[PDB]
């Protein structure tokens, strides 16, 4: 029912959109406000915050939020950061995107549940849809 | 993608304009009753602060209605101090996120820290009120006259409650000084006590270039009205002649600083010397600090404009100020209120001229007043015709928030998708 | 640093200092003038305010007069000149400085004097068409050139007792003394580009071009119906005159309140709704590069279209499809901001020495500031300290706003900057 | 007739100046704003503004004018880009400069109308020119 | 005591917020005025100069200052060039930054008197630190 | 007696300190206002204006002095169209300073007196200055 989501590039905007079409409330956070302006007629809530700030993260109750989703892909650092910071936020279910193999490796180990390599994993859709 | 804090701001003031002329209209708050022009401009003076009267206050209103005045002067002057510097917060929350997006406490408690230094800066002059005139005038009195008077003088107002405000005290320092201490400090700016409050230990190097401006700037006009009020009222016998040695310069300090939006007056502007009008009409215009309680163009906007004049004469490339660069936007954006500020003035003057008949340093000093929100009375006031108060209320809410307001046009202009070749104009 | 705004001032005070002594000698004075008196007509003269301490036509001898046309001549002309001479040598700069990066001044001073001299002799021809008649085939023609001189140099300097209150209801010479202000105070650079460019169009015309010839009218046409509707039914300037006598007179004072000075009524009793109309138009004076004074038409218009812009809260400045950038909006900021504040100063000053209600001096100070040289009947009461104000401020107001507009052009460049802080505005 | 030059080089500066020397009304943008300036000296209007953007099309009101012309040189991306949103834009006749048999193929797939190769046609004028 | 810190990244700021806290007053210069601004916070007072320049180091007036550390470390032209005008300047004291062994003997010859080298200087601390 | 040093660079300042210090006049002309201020002082005469365009090289009185030296090294078609301005304006002596060979073979075939290259040439000084 209540997502949140934190970075809003391609990749993050393409999940706010999705999930508003199913009736679900959705918390799009970037750093950025011209991004946060573009995400702000398709989400609930739409909030200009640094989700590496530890203080921000916590007066954005991200603990009350079913999945919490990290789409920072530029900066490797600030992913894995804002990774962490969510943990200890008590969020249950950490969904990240991560762009690099390296990147990915670091994410399963500091214990995001769901790590999401776009390029990987499209690769394997389009060649299922290829085949058939 | 334009700033909001212009729209915020007037609808504040009209949010509160609105309902607090209805109800000065009912008979409850005034012995007579006040029509609708009277009423609005009643309304329009306590919200915007300026303490321009069309009718009596201590005689025309009621028990209620005085009451009424109060909390409208502490909306109108602590509400700006407040929404000032909540606008001012939200201001750098927005300039500190897009910062870290290319390359400090809660709101909650910086409005809390404003009440509390509002309450404590009108008990501290509450009581030294309340020592003069509970004797005089007893006790449920006395309190009253104090507490009127500590938060008109705070919220930088000028309501008073005697027929002729504060020409009986000329020669009482203790409400003299209790009231000069409270528009100062009223008229100071929060992030100047703020800066002061939370880094006097570091020193004065170390303040910030707005509260250094404040710090140094303001004894200076205090000083130079204070002296300059001193020289041309010593031999006239009608405002300054017949009082003592000290009595002149307890008045003439006195009205250097309540021109700076108290609007007090311990002697008669009405019989003032040109020359002295001239410069309280400069005095008026500079006005209150940035975020305070009353203003007018306000000191930094001066200051900056003062030094930016001092390097254009000099053609130097950069306005400094206490080791740091003033950037072009800023000295931008001093001039250009200065010269808003200027037109408006000079169409208000125009048109007060058609509607009543006076003459011309009578209407522009009762126009630079109004609009400057000191509310200081030249004699127009009283003889003001009816089409003259609707100009007044435009000029009075205008004047209260047009330089704040100018100040975040000026921050936020609407982006653009087309620009026109630069071409340049001949000026000079 | 600039090397402009010294050619400025040198230049005025090399012509001034020559210019007083020589208006001592008994030669050019019927009764001769104190050091004071003569100071002030020099200074009156060359900064072709024309304001005048005693009485032209009067006072001054047959000489006297002569070298007050050459006086006043120079002012208009030769300020007209120098300021051509150096935005030429400006813009010679400039282009020099884009090559680095990535006509002939004798063509252009020919140019100048030859457009005054023919500009002169027209309005010579008309005045002399109507005076010659009346006055003869010498001291009409005298007339006729002392007062086309006058005309287009701006400078309002008359030779009747009452500055051509006679000729309210003439409207030969009312309109040919207003032709010649409005052309000797367009400025040359709007006279040239239309010269050469109006087979072009309107819309070729360069930006300041066009901003003269819009406002220009504007102005012209607000000042005389803001004149003729203040002052209709005011029995003592203009409520005697037929309908035309007053729509010509109300368009006379319209047009010599930018910079020219002289009245066909009498401003001593003008309504003060009206003299605050006559101090906004003195303010803003003429065109930028011609014999006129004030703030200058260009430097209004920059102001009042950035204005509207920040009220608007648009990014750009925009004039006729162009961008007005903002070293141009702060230097006319910054111009009516320092005159704003020399003003008061004067004004504060003259009513230390002099005593007389607020509307007179402010209306004098902004007269003499502006060269216009309009008075309101304090100048003829005006004491030694108020006459030694009246000299500085009409020197500062003459050079000082193309000084300040060149001063912030050309800043001394500096190795040592400070860092950025913000100071709180509003 | 109303034109619109788009990329104020060599080429576009050529078309602006022989096309406002016949009395057509010329529409001149760019992103250099120097280029703009120059232009600006004999063209109708003379506008800065970056046409690959699809809302700042939408200001310029490109739909209006007769013929637009994309001379965008260096930029290729750029030129197939601000075709492809002229054409987007509801543009009738769009003539585009392309500096290579490649980049014009693929404007002719984007749908440019008429498609001018500076070197290549000036060639053969030239080769004629001498024949004759 | 007067100090002067030229280069204001990470060992010019610490080296400045060490001294004036320990209540000397110290002068920090550098080029970039982003930089500087952090500086001006806490810094006795901060300049945005550039070193390299022998008037603009005339008019800085280093031979007040008893000592002036230079912590110049990406461009090691910049802080030969520095380190030379302050030797020419007339300074007594001159401490400057070096990332390289061929730096700091160059500096050395320069006329440097005290040459810190961060990472070695760090190195052989820590390895002192771990042993005790 | 009577020279003129168009190019106001390392090179031609040296020639123009050599020249006014051996006693003759030396009109110096730069297109860049900051070394004709720095030659100011040196030279008799110094001119900012910019020698590729003809008429001011017919304004300054070129064919009255004895000799013309073109000092432009970093644009080559500058340095050309320079001397041939300058043969055009009558100079009987040009000097032409060229950086590269090819330069040096087009100035040839143009007419130039005398070409300097100051690699090779000083290449040749110093290897006789070490060999005696
Ligand atoms: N600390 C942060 N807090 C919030 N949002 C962030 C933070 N850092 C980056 N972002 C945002 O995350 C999004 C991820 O974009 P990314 O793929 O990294 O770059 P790009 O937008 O260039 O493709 C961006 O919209 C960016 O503004
Ligand atoms: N996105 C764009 N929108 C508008 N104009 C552009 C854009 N990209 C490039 N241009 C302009 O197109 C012009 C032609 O480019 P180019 O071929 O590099 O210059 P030239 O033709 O002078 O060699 C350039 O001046 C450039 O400013
Ligand atoms: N000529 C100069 N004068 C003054 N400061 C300079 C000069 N050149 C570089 N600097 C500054 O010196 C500092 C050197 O630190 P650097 O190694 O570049 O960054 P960091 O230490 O933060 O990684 C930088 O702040 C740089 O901008
Ligand atoms: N058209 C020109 N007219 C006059 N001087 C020129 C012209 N073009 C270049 N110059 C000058 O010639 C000088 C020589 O340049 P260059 O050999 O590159 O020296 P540097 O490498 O020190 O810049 C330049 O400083 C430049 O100002
Ligand atoms: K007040
Ligand atoms: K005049
Ligand atoms: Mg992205
Ligand atoms: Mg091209
Ligand atoms: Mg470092
Ligand atoms: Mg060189």
């Amino acid at each position: 029912k209540q997502f949140a989501v934190i970075g809003l590039g391609r990749f993050g905007l393409a999940v706010c959109k999705e999930l508003q079409d199913s009736g679900s409330q959705v918390l799009a956070v970037d750093i950025n406000e011209d991004r946060v302006k573009e995400a702000a007629g398709f989400v609930s809530q739409a909030i200009v915050a640094n989700c590496t700030h530890e203080e921000t993260v916590a007066e954005l109750k991200l603990d009350d939020y079913d999945m919490v989703m990290i789409a920072i892909g530029a900066d490797v650092n600030a992913s894995i950061l804002a990774t962490l910071i969510a943990k200890e936020a008590g969020v249950k279910s950490v969904w990240v995107k991560a762009n690099d193999r390296f990147q990915a490796r670091v994410l399963q180990k500091i214990g995001a549940d769901h790590i999401i390599m776009p390029e990987r994993d499209m690769g394997i859709r389009v060649a299922r849809k290829m085949l058939d | 993608a334009k700033g909001g804090e212009p729209r915020i701001i007037l609808l504040s003031f009209l949010g509160v304009l609105l309902p607090s002329a209805v109800l000065l209209t009912l008979p409850v708050f005034s012995v007579s009753g006040l029509s609708i022009t009277d009423a609005l401009f009643t309304a329009t003076s306590a919200i915007s602060v300026t303490g321009l009267g069309v009718v009596d206050t201590g005689q025309h209103f009621t028990l209620a209605g005085k009451i009424l005045l109060m909390c409208l002067m502490q909306i109108g002057g602590l509400g700006q101090m407040t929404l000032s510097a909540v606008l001012l917060y939200m201001f750098g929350v927005r300039l500190s996120l897009r910062q870290q997006a290319l390359a400090q406490v809660n709101l909650r408690r910086l409005v809390k820290k404003i009440v509390t230094f509002a309450l404590v800066a009108e008990a501290i002059g509450f009581v030294f009120l309340s020592y003069r005139w509970v004797p005089e005038m007893g006790w449920q009195t006395g309190m009253f006259y104090a507490l009127f008077h500590s938060i008109s003088a705070f919220n930088n107002a000028g309501f008073a409650l005697f027929s002729d405000s504060m020409m009986s005290f000329v020669n009482d320092p203790l409400v003299s000084f209790t009231l000069a201490g409270l528009f100062i400090f009223g008229g100071l700016g929060f992030t100047v006590i703020g800066d002061v409050w939370r880094h006097w230990r570091k020193g004065f190097h170390f303040l910030h270039i707005h509260t250094k401006i404040m710090l140094i700037a303001t004894p200076l006009l205090l000083l130079v009205g204070t002296v300059l009020f001193w020289l041309l009222e010593r031999h006239n016998p009608n405002t300054m002649g017949s009082l003592t040695t000290g009595g002149q310069w307890l008045a003439a300090f006195f009205q250097s600083a309540s021109a700076r939006t108290a609007g007090f007056n311990s002697v008669d502007l009405t019989q003032f010397t040109q020359p002295a009008l001239l410069i309280m009409i400069v005095l008026m215009l500079i006005g209150a600090g940035s975020t305070s309680t009353g203003g007018g163009i306000k000191v930094s906007t001066f200051a900056v404009a003062f030094m930016a004049t001092w390097t254009f004469l000099r053609q130097k490339k950069h306005v400094v100020m206490f080791k740091r660069t003033v950037n072009w936007p800023t000295v931008t954006k001093s001039l250009a209120i200065i010269v808003v500020s200027g037109a408006i003035l000079t169409t208000a003057m125009f048109l007060l001229m058609l509607t009543e008949k006076a003459s011309f340093d009578k209407v522009m000093f009762e126009t630079i007043s109004a609009f400057a929100t000191v509310g200081l009375t030249a004699g127009l006031t009283a003889e003001l015709s009816e089409p003259g108060k609707y100009i007044m209320i435009v000029v009075m809410i205008i004047g209260r928030i047009g330089p704040l307001t100018l100040a975040y046009m000026l921050a936020r202009p609407e982006p653009t998708l087309i620009k026109y070749p630069e071409d340049t104009v001949l000026t000079g």
